[PDB]
This record gives structure tokens, C-alpha cells and sequence, in this order.
């Protein structure tokens, strides 16, 4: 019920000469580099507000904190931006980018489009230690902007720090994503209609990205397709600790879940890009 | 109009340029006087005049200057031509010895835009005269003999001086980078 | 920060004899009743998968086991229909519903429309027990069928047991109501764009109401109205235990709080509705 | 006010080079081949339906006269399909496909995104022509199939012959894709984030078209760029008859038109496609 | 014609045991921390815009070049900030504060009212390294946040990094202070009419610090003074480096210069702000 | 609509706690020592004018009134400053300031700057009569000169007796004021960005009173806050007599009104200033 | 990025034949009459003081060195006024000013304003050699004066050698003009309103004239204009020498650069006033 590294390895090596494999990063994929997730956030904003980190947890969700957080006096969200910005992309988290062998396994591959949805410069900054050159896209003005003719496009889908206006982390902010008119909502539902994604680090919390491929599998199903051929192109999901629930909603939406050794969760993930070459 | 210029006080410089690059509509000449610093690396001399002919006259510049560093001497003057030839006139034959008389004749363009500073270097083998001997040309072209040629730059005329020296291949490099 | 109920008691004779405020029902509305809320319909589903209610619980959100319910077998999802009518509107569950403070207290008023995300007959069956007359309107085809002149309209938000297709309890069902296109959507929309609501027992959990209200305040924010008129139409919330987060979240929305005696949760809400009167 | 052939000239040269330029081809672009443009389709129908071809196009626009041939009889909308592949895709239109040279000095470019809005296999019959070799995607399967690496994608945005239900003619058919969620319309809003266009014989009379455009300029205005970054991505519209209000309606969109010389209307385009070379 | 450190010394004394002395600081009070003055940002700017720094000198002022940076592409002064703040506030950049002479002198003292031109936290960050808490007052909504009761207000007079709205840095933000309405503008002017101030690490080249000064002379020469009593209240201006024309300058404006001693910049200031205890 | 004693009183004291309420005082605070308020000096200026004053009110308002008094004949204005000085100075009004209650309430509270707008030296007479120490500053003089350390500043807005040329009273004068760019203005300016004020026995009448809140909005609604964090900071209005227009008026600059008994005027700002103690 | 000669002469010929042309001339217009442009003043008031003119230029700006100039001495800069009249209004430069060809080519047009920035009697004195008849408006009084019905008016910005006090030439007189209370100030502000102006021999290095072109487009920005009609009014900038940064600066400003040609700048200046003709 469940692909193992050596099962999904033939198969993102076909989708990967192909051309049509697109990773999809998550914030487990900046852990190595000593940085906060999901949870250490909260407890960074629970210690400004005066709340117990474990008091704080429990009044709501992860976008309802922060929602909480950037209305508790003004500029408070400003701040926060400029604080993420001295800690995910310190020096000190730069030279631990260079040995990380999940990274040098990542800028290894010749990708064409990269998404992500953690605020740090270490995935596009994976690319410029290996050699190659890459090309942030977080807002309009830099789809329009001049890029080079071959280079790898990494989309920063959450917004990145440099520009503080196109970071969603606060509730208003998804729920002005749902309606899928962001450029990086309409590059990812175009992608999405003819690739198969990677997705590294990542677990499925939000609900924007829930509700896309919720909507794929709605123009899926109305196109009569048979059993055979709607369940043709895949959507990989490398997790070291998936449930018991949460796979089974995702073969739903053409999502095959791989399972990765838990006990090293850094070599895992390395030896699963090293693969595909 | 114009769009590049050529700026030199040297009028025999002037019209070794326009015997090549005159036809081209697209260069201007300016007289504007610079002061080069004390450095015998024509490299570092021809970047340093180039933006300080820039501050001068404000549009994209062309400055030239030269080099005739001699293995007797070894590689003097290089860029500090310019005061050896007013004080050694001929008597620069007589300082070097004679069986060592081995020397390169460099040169250099650099054009500035206004933000970035290019450097053309050609460079040409050749040997001082045991005497000053020809006519034509300017200062230092009686005494410098090219590597194969008898002849110095003075006694050649100036498409056979062009053959020979640094401005001859310089032209052609100057010409392609910027489309005159 | 919040009203008390001698303070929002004027405030709400003024809406009701002006006939522009409409009561918003929930799951606790239902909970004198005896009837399961939210947690122990997952008790109940996790006994029929083989689960552990607490093990089921760390699987997944509200919605998403419920998707993982309907999923594991097929008729699954009709069948807990089935055994929700024998539960929720059983003979008993009838009886405990006239003799009921709150529903008595809200019968007695003369409502024009009322809102429910509950399962049951038991905000119109209220209705009914006082003499009065209602009309359920759950599909496009309730909409559309004749009523009489004026009558409480219940507007059933979820859906209704007798109309097994409208209930939305799992997860696909409430990622197809954030189009805002089914007709209790269109509804509730236009409603809210000239009336005040009272929210009865209802704590706001669900992602699509969550977003009902986002995007009246984007119709609000961007008509540039002063700071005095973009804060006189106010919603109410009616809770007992409201956390520090969610009453400053709300305050955006122009939803103002009620605090409510929680030592009796069903007293509480009657003196509320009978100081409207 | 209006660019001429040889100023659009090297603006076009510029941006094929980066690979950011993308033809827009209409039903003009078949004119040469003797086939029907959206007048002649009308005399056609009005032939069937008993009218007179000067009677029956004064009752209606041309969406809502294909959508009155449809209904008149059932299954009349499949033998329209059935007609057309006759007389768009025959023989004798192929052989006035490979000396044309419009056709010619199209598929002489290395282009890698082609979208058309008209019913006919004479855009990627003309790669064919050249030793070329194209893909074709008009429904949700072709996205999802299998192509080569490097291969120009023929995007048919209204439809292809070969698959009858994607071909948009009828009134119904332009609204339904006024939710801009087909998969023709999800990949055009990606690739105008990011390319320059240039339209040739189409004029925007489709009101989905020009609703694509209007809703880039809500993104441009609302990203609050300068005067002078807003105004730097350009499309191009070549057209031999625009009239005195269309061109300034589209300089708002930025859309700037290319007059080409109205005197041989086949020559001034194909002196257009070879300026790009 | 100009003070010595011994001269200056009981004039300090005399003004800040009144508590009538506020302290003003430019960009070479960070100059020993390792950061950028007004020339090394033009270095930092010009490399990105593919300049030689020399080159990009020579086009116009401080003020013009920044408002050339900034104009050069959409987001290029958000991306500055980011920048700014990563080499500004670092780590090795708060480790050479603690033991930096002039900031421990700065700090010992009881001080009301700071101000600064410099966007970095090593001002108000000294004195929280002293045990001593500080107050940054930069923006419209820090003048009425909440504040301690005495705490000294550190008065970011040109912005702070993580305001970025703050930051005047480009002519059209200088241009925009010369209206004297914002809240650094008319809190400096009231504090002027009072107040002796200690220039350290500043030099005259703003021009609309120089407008300040001016004007306040229009109050004094309009007051008809005399010559003994309109130069009672004077300002003292530290500088190693003083030419010949400014010194003369200030003596309009009631500005005297303290000539320090230009062997060692950093002992010659950690000896003037012992000096005043 | 209107605040009361008792429900101000809590508000008031917060701010005073805080160091950040500073009293603004007006001619109705003189009225209980029998001065004349701005309808009895236009009686005393038509008497010697040869006016009956009850004509010479109806040609012009309080400012043009004066004007036309002061330009009448020369060292006409130097007079009106002598008798008042004689009359609102005088001994009598001493003995009935030590034993007014509201001046020993006023004098009983530590206040650190008070403003005021009427020409007597009551209001630091006040503070002398409690063995307090007070600082008056009128002109740039006062505000240059030497002060104690913690001595309570009182700032004579619109000028002083014993300092002639500081009086504005004539239309001249208010128009010269409208620039801001007195030290009483300035200072007011630079107070008002960080403080709430509380209006006692001051009716807004003077331009140049109601332009200084005018523009601190400019500064408030280009911040733009919210819609909470906008109406935080608060001033105070406290008024036994005001209308039904301007109310509402000084809602818009954050200025609530606290409405005081009109039978006993002096005993209800009395009650007022012990409720802050 | 710049117009040229002969395409800058039709956009001219335009706003002068409408009459909402005005040229402004700077110190580069009298430069071949062999007047002193800023560099040879400050060579001459080094000489007065004592320094070589290579040193005395690195210890300020332009208006800073005049300042020290001023203050040297008493009465020092009534004599540079009175030496100034004696080598800029001298009979030599009458004589080269009749066979000028720019003050032919200026005084054969027939305009109605004309601004210049210099001291000298040779921009109306060009209109009294052709015949014509100018009026000239330094000061207050020239305003009020009385002139004839249609004569062009010559408006001395920074003032006139005949009227010492209006001349600006030290710092503490560019500080009084950033008021821009001034008489010039303020018919120059009320001319840029309507009409487009035409800099001749002028170099924006004026910090009082960058400060109007920026006061004009907040004017302009706040007026919300589209991006056609916004741009429409433009102002035209001919200078042979211009640099990289300055011309970006000015598009901001709606001004556009006429490129001449550097070789003879007194030709390229005749051709442009006789292309306008
Ligand atoms: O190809 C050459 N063939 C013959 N003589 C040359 C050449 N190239 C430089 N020379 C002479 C000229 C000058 O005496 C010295 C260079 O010094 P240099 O500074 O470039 O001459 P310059 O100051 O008079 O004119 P410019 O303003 O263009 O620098 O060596
Ligand atoms: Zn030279």
C-alpha cells in the first residue's frame, strides 16, 4: 500500500528524463540547516505575546496564531519578517548548506522548475553552490522580469523574505489564496496539468494546497477517463511518518506515498534524490 | 551624430585614427588633456586614464596610450614613455647595449561608457636601432625596427606602419566591440 | 472586550423589532438533546473502522476522517446517514425537545429566517411544537417549491437526513462548498449583506463560514467607508467558553462576543432568547 | 500610435531570442487555405435551418446563432463537426498548406508554445511540413499524455476536430469557459504571467479572451509598479484593419498593433514571421 | 577657534547634569562594528547594477544614486533592506558591541532622549546590553504604542530595518522630509527649542538636518535677542576631521566643534563620553 | 454617544499613571475668579470704541473684532494688554485662587507639562499656592533658558502678560500662527504624538487649535493602521455644555467627550480632577 | 532612451504654437560670452580668501563655499555683487552678444515667459537687440509694477546684478527659497501647471528647482491619473553632456533629455531654437 525507496526509484527516473518531475520542498527540507518549523515558530511568537508555548498552542490552529500575532499591535508582522530573515538566512545556516548532503543531492539533478513553500534562500542557494544558476519567482513583477533561456525557476509558492509583502502566514493570507488568482497559484494548477510532483519534507497541512489537487481530480473525474487512464500519471510523497488516514485521502488525488527510513531522516531523503540520477 | 570619442591632445594620433577609423559616422574627436599616474603597467595607466577622461568630458570616451618596454632596462619605461623621449631624444639609442637591444612596443585603447571600463592590449616584437634613422611618423618611430622588418616606423609609410604596429590590430578590435 | 448579557440585550431588541437579525444554530444547540457534537460522532466512526477513539482522534482533522470513513467501504457513507436519523431524530430525542427551555425560548420568538449546521428536525420541529409553521430549505429543489406567504424559512446550511446528498460531513464535500455555489451558500451570502446573525452554540470550526466572512469584509474594506460606518453592523456570538485567541479574530469580521454563564450551559442561552422578546 | 513593420521588427527579434514570444493564431491565419471564417460558418448554418444568410445573422451575435443551431435538432451540433472535418482538414487544404507562405515562414522558427483558437490540423500540419514535429493539446488527457522532450506544443484553445467535445462554438460553450478552469485556459493565464504574445490574424471579438487580459491588468494594477515597470511587457498585435477604438482599448492591456499593409494581406504577415528570424 | 576634549569637558558636564544634553549619532558611530558608511553602500549598489564603483561615483550624490537604485527594477529597495539587515544587525556585528569602548561609554550614562541617523539596533542595543532598557520610536504608531515610565527614547530619525517604510535613503524620501511632518521631524524640532545636542560620528551632509538648524535660527534672529543671550545655548559637534569652511558654517547655527584627536577614532570618543560623567 | 464622570475616570487614570495625560486648559478655567471670558472683552472693547455691545458684535467675529480694536488708533493693543494685566492679575483674583477647588485639585496632581490658552499666571499660580514650582514657557526665550531638573513645564499657548509681544488675540495673530512654527506650536505638535490631552473649560473655537488635530489625522490615516489600532490613543473633552454637532466633529481626531453637571460648573471639574488622583 | 535634434523638433514645434512653451536658461547660456560659469566663481573667491581654487573646492558644495565667502568679512559680498556687474554686464560681453547665434535664435521667436538662473543682462538684453521689448520681474515690486500690455516676461529666478538683495547664491539663501514663498517661486509653481518647459544650458544641480519637479507629481500621483494621461505633459531637458544617472532621475519628473551634439555646443543650441521657428 506503500512504495519503498527501492519500488518508486525506476519510477522517477522514467518521469525524470522525461522532463515532467518537478519537486515540491517543504519546511522538513531546511531542518538539517538548525532552523524553526511550524512548531518553533509559534513558541518564538507565544515568548513576544507573553503566552506558555504550550498554552498558547491550544487557543487555535497555525494560521490563527499568527493571525493573532500580527494584529496584536502594529507592525508586528513587519518585525517578525525582519527576525525569520537574521535566522533562516544567517551565516551560520549558510555553511551548513554547503555540507548538507540533501542539498548537494538536490542542485546535483538538472531540474527545470522547483517549488517550495519555506521562507529561506537555501533552495535557490542550493543551486548557486553547485554552480548552476537559478531564478526566484515569488510575485508579479517577477514573472514579467527578465530571466536567462535555460535556467532552473525555483517558485517561492509562500512568498520569500526579501519581499515581506508576499508572505502568507497569517489566516487572511491563505484565505486570499483560496482563490487560486496568485501568480504562483496559476503557474502551479498549469504545472499540475502536465507533470508529476516530488513532494520532499512537505506534510499536507495547508488547505490551499489541499484544495488544488482537490480541483485536479474534479476536471479529472469529469473527463470520463477510464480506470486505467486516470490512474496514469502519479504524484509522489516522500514521509518518513505518515499516518494511517492521511495516505489513503491522497490516492484519492493520484498522490503514492513513499516511505523513508525514519531513523536518518537526512540520508534518507539523499539517497532518494541520488536515485533519480 | 556621434555616439563614441576619441580623445587625445596628440594631433599625429589623430590622424593615424582617421586614416582607418575615419570613415566611420559613428566617432567623434575630442582634445581633452589628462594626467596619467606614475605606474609602469600600461594595464593599470590605461584605466586609470580613462576615467579620469570621462570626468572630463562626460560622454563615452576613447583615451590611448602606449608602452616601449626594453629588456635592457628591464621593461623600462613601459608606460613612462612619454617623459623618456622628451628627455632621452637619441641618446636613448646610446643608453642600451648593443647586443641586448630587444625591446616590445605595446598599446592599449580603453573605452568607458560611463560604467564599465574595456581594455584592448595588441603588443609588438622588435629590437631599438643602433641609430635614429627615418623621417616620417612621430616621436620614438625612428629608433624601434618590428621583429623581420629592416626598417623602423619612421622610414615605413602609414599603411606600412599600420601593418606593423599595435593600432594596426587595435582598429579591427575596436571596431567589432563597438559596431563603428 | 466582550459583552455580557445585560449589555448585549438592548442591542439585540433593537436588530429583532427592525427584523434584520437571524439566528445562526450549531451542534451545541442540539447538545440538551443529548445528541453526539463533532467528537463523538469520530467515537463512533473510529468503533466501526476497529479503531480506538483515541488513537483515530491523532490521525487527522474533523473533516478528514470522516473522508477516510466514507472511503473505506463502499455504501459506507449512506449507511452512517441511516443510523444518524434513528439517533438524531428518535422518539426520544422528540421528547426531550418540548420540554426543552431553549427551544421553547426560540419558537416563541417570530423569526423570518434561521440558519442551522445541524443534522435534525429539532430547530424546526421546535417550531412546530409552539404552533407555529416552518419550511425547510436544503436543495435547489426546496428553494424552488412552493411555500406559504410567510413562514420561518430554516435555511438546513449541511443538509438535511431526509435528503442524503446534501449533508457535507467529509472532506471532499466541504472543499465542493468553497466555490460558495450551492444555494444555501448563495443564501446565506445575500443575507449577510443587510442582516445582523446570532450565533447560538456554534463555535466557528468550519473553514467555509471562516470564509464567508473573510470575503464580506473584502466587500467592506475595499467600499472605503469611515471607521465609524464600517463598524455599525455587528454579528453576535453567543459562547460559554470562547479562548483568548478566536473573540480578537472575530472583532476583523465585525463579530462582537457574549459571553455566557458557563456554569449552566442551557440557561444561559434561554435568558438570552427570551430578553429579546 | 501605431507600430509598423519595420519598428516592431527588432522588439520581436528580442524577445524570441529569450524565448519569451508566443504566436496567437486565429481564423485569419486560415483564410488562404479557402476556408470558412466566422461569417461564412453563418451563411452555412443559415443554409440548414431554412433562413436567408442576410436575415439570420441580424438576430443575434455569432455565439448566440451557433447556440440556436444546435438546439434546433438533436444531434446538429455533431454533424456541424462531422462537415467541417471535411472541408477545414481535406486534401486540397493540404496542398494549399505547404505553398503558403505564411505557413512556411511560421514553422521555419524554432517556436516552443503555439496557441490557435481555430478548428483545423494546418498549424501543426505546417511543423509537420517542415520536418518538424509537434504535440497537439486541446482536452485534459493530452496534458496528461505522453510527449517527446523538446517538441512545440500546439495549444488548440477552442478545440480540435478529432476530439468533438472540446470545440467551444455555441453560446453555452462560451460561458462555460468564463470560469476560466479548462485546462486551455489554465495554461494560457501561466504563460501570459510570463511571455509576450503576438497575434496574428485573430481579432479579439471573443469575450473570454479579452476577460484573460483584463484580469492580468487587475494583477498588474493591484502589484502597484511604477509607470515605467508596468509598461515594459508588451504583446503585439499585427492586424491590416483595426478600426479607430479597438487599438486604444487594448493599450490598456498593453497590447500594442503591428499595421500590416492591407494591400496582399498574405505577404505582409509572412514578411512579419521572416523579421523574426 | 575650536574646542579640545579638556575645554569642551565642563560645558558637557554643566548641560547634562540638567538633563538638558541629547546625544546625536551618524554613521561613523558603526564604523567600528565592522559596517558600511555613506560610500561603501555605493560600492554595494553599484556592484548589483553592473557599475564599476568608481564609474557610478561620479553620476551624482549620495541621495541620487540610492533613488537610481531603486527605480531600476520593481522590489530593488525591498531587496536592500533585506540585505541591509543580514550585514547591519548580524551576530559578529552585535559580538564587536559589547566590547566596543564607545558604545559601553555611551551606555553608562543616564540618558533621556537619543538620536540617530544610522538604520541598526547597536544604539538602543547597547544599552540593553547594559542592563538599562530603551524605547525606538521611528514610525507614526511607535510615538503612541506604550512605553515604561522613564526609559530612554531612542528616536530613529531616518528609519529603522525592521520598519522598512521608515527608511529615507533615496532623494524622493528626502525630498519628502523637507515638509518637516513627520513624527522624527517634529519631535527633533520641539526637542531643539530646549536642548543642547552632541553630535558624535556625524557629519553635516543631510540637507535637511542642516534645514533644522537653519530654521531654528529664524526663530532666534526674529526674537531680537541680544548678543550675549541669543548665544547662550550652544550645540557641540565631535569630528576628527573638520575642514576649513564647515566649522565656520555652524557658528551661525550655534554650533561648536570639538576637535578629537584623529590618531585613534575610537579612544578619542570613548574619552569624551567619560569626560561627561 | 458620551462618556461620563465615572466612566472616565478609569480611562484617566491609566494615562496619568503612565506619564502620558497633560492637562490643556482654557478660559473657563478662569471663570470662577471673576475674569472675563471672550464675550466680556468685546464688551470692555466696544465701551471704548464708543460701540454699544451688543452692535459691535454682530459686525465680525471675536479675531476681526480685536483686529479692528488694535488698529483704531496707535499703542492702542499695549493698553489692552496693560488694564488686563491689572484686571486678570490682580490681588483679588489671587485670594480667590487658593481657594478654588478646581485649582487646589489641579495643583494637587503631578503633572509635568500643562498648556494653557488664557493671559494669567493662575494655572502656575496654582502651583505655587500648593508649594509646587512651576516653569513658564511663552516665547523662545523661555524655552532656551535655564530650568530645574523635574519642575512642571506650563505653556502658555497663546502668550503671556508680563511677555507682550506673545499674545495673540487679533486676526493677525492667529493667521500668523497657521504657519505651526511658534515654540508653543511646535512643542504642541511634538506632545500630541505621544499624549493623550484632557480639554478643560476649553471650547474649540480657534483655528489654529482645531488645525493641529486636523493634520495629526494626515499623519494618523497615511499610517495606515487599522481600525483598531487607530482609535487606541484617545484625548479628553470634558465640556458641560456642548451641542449636538461638535461631537461628532472631534470624533474623527480621536476626542471624546466627557460630559460634566451643568448646575455647578466649578464643583464638576473639581470632582474630575480628584477622580484622576 | 533620448530624443535627438530632429526628433525632439516636431514635439516643440507643437506646445510653442499653443503658446505653452517656456524656456528656462541656465549658466551654460552665457558661457560664450566668456562669463564665469559655477566652477570659475569659486576659482575667483578662492583668490579673495587666500587658498588655491583646488583646495578650496573639496571643503564644500557650491552654495557652501559662497557662504564662507559671505562671512569672511563684513560687507564682502556686496562687493562680489558690484565686481560681478563689472565683468558679466560689461561692454565687451554687449559686443559678443549681438553676433551671437543662440540670442538671435532665442529673441527671433515670440515668446511670453521666459525663466533663467543667472546674473546677468543678456537673456533680455538678446529680446532688446532684435527689436523687441522685455520687462523684467526680479522682486516683489518688479511684480506689482507696472508694464505694457503684450511683452515678454523675463523672470530672474535666482535674481538680479541691478537688485543685490534678490540674488541666491550662498546656502542660507537656498534655504529661505525652500519655502518656496518667493515671488519667482511662486509664478514659476503656477507656470508649471500648464505649460511644458524647455531647459537650455541648464544642469538640474539646484536643489530648490529639484524640489518643485517633485512637489509637482505629488501633485500629479495624488490626482490618479492613468498611466496615458499622466505621462502626456512633458518638459524638455537639451543637454550635450548629461550623464547615467541623471536622466533616469528626471523621467520621474516628466522630463524629457534632448541629446546635442558635444562637438560645437553653441551650434547645437541654435539649431534647436530655429527648429522651434
Ligand atoms: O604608436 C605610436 N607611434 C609613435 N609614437 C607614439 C605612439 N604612441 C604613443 N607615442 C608617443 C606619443 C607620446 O609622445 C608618447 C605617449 O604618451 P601620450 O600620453 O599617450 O601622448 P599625449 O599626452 O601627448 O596625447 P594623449 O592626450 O592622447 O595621451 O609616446
Ligand atoms: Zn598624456
Amino acid at each position: 500500500t506503500t512504495l519503498t525507496l527501492s519500488e518508486a526509484a525506476p519510477l522517477l527516473k522514467k518521469e525524470f528524463r522525461e522532463g515532467r518531475l518537478i519537486p515540491f520542498l517543504g519546511a522538513g527540507f531546511s531542518k538539517p540547516l538548525k532552523l524553526p518549523d511550524g512548531s518553533q515558530l509559534i513558541a518564538s511568537l507565544a515568548k513576544t505575546l507573553g503566552f506558555e508555548p504550550e498554552l498558547f498552542d491550544m487557543h487555535g490552529r497555525f494560521e490563527q496564531l499568527a493571525e493573532f500575532f500580527a494584529i496584536s499591535a502594529p507592525n508586528r508582522l513587519q518585525r517578525l519578517v525582519y527576525e525569520m530573515s537574521l535566522s533562516f538566512d544567517s551565516a551560520e545556516a549558510e555553511a551548513l548548506r554547503e555540507k548538507s548532503p540533501m542539498h548537494r543531492a538536490l542542485a546535483a539533478l538538472d531540474w527545470r522548475t522547483i517549488y517550495t513553500t519555506n521562507y529561506d534562500k537555501h533552495v535557490e542557494g542550493a543551486l548557486r553552490d553547485a554552480g548552476k544558476q537559478a531564478a526566484v519567482l515569488a510575485s508579479f513583477a517577477d514573472f514579467q522580469g527578465p530571466r536567462a533561456r535555460d535556467v532552473c525557476e525555483v517558485i517561492k509558492f509562500h512568498g520569500t523574505l526579501d519581499q515581506p509583502d508576499t508572505i502568507v502566514l497569517t489566516e487572511s493570507s491563505y484565505f486570499q489564496r483560496m482563490a487560486l488568482d496568485a501568480p504562483p497559484d496559476q503557474r502551479l494548477r498549469a504545472d499540475l496539468l502536465a507533470n508529476s510532483f516530488l513532494f520532499i519534507g512537505y506534510s499536507f497541512s495547508d488547505t490551499n494546497i489541499r484544495y488544488i489537487w482537490y480541483r485536479m481530480n474534479q476536471l479529472r473525474e469529469q473527463s470520463q477517463l477510464g480506470v486505467k487512464h486516470s490512474q496514469a500519471r502519479r504524484c509522489f510523497f516522500a514521509t518518513h511518518g505518515a499516518g494511517l488516514v492521511q495516505p489513503d485521502i491522497l490516492q484519492q488525488w493520484n498522490i503514492d506515498v513513499i516511505q523513508l527510513d525514519p531513523t536518518d531522516k537526512s540520508a534518507s531523503v539523499a539517497r532518494l534524490l541520488e536515485s533519480i540520477a | 551624430a556621434p555616439t563614441w570619442f576619441y580623445n587625445t591632445t596628440n594631433s599625429e594620433k589623430l590622424r593615424e585614427l582617421q586614416h582607418v577609423l575615419g570613415g566611420s559616422a559613428k566617432l567623434g574627436y575630442l582634445t581633452a588633456k589628462v594626467t596619467e599616474i606614475l605606474d609602469v603597467d600600461l594595464e593599470t595607466v590605461i584605466r586609470a586614464k580613462a576615467i579620469a577622461a570621462y570626468r572630463a568630458v562626460r560622454v563615452p570616451v576613447i583615451v590611448e596610450h602606449g608602452a616601449l618596454c626594453i629588456d635592457a632596462l628591464n621593461g623600462l619605461p613601459g608606460a613612462l614613455v612619454k617623459p623618456f623621449w622628451e628627455s632621452l631624444d637619441t641618446r636613448l639609442c646610446e643608453v642600451i647595449p648593443a647586443g641586448q637591444r630587444t625591446a616590445r612596443a605595446r598599446g592599449a585603447l580603453c573605452y568607458c561608457d560611463g560604467r564599465e571600463r574595456h581594455v584592448l592590449i595588441e603588443e609588438t616584437e622588435g629590437e631599438i636601432a643602433p641609430s635614429a634613422r627615418g623621417t616620417g611618423g612621430f616621436h620614438w618611430d625612428p629608433i624601434f625596427i618590428p621583429k623581420g622588418q629592416t626598417r623602423t616606423f619612421a622610414e615605413m609609410s602609414l599603411d606600412e606602419k599600420l601593418s606593423f604596429s599595435p593600432l594596426g590590430r587595435l582598429h579591427t578590435r575596436l571596431r567589432t566591440e563597438l559596431g563603428l
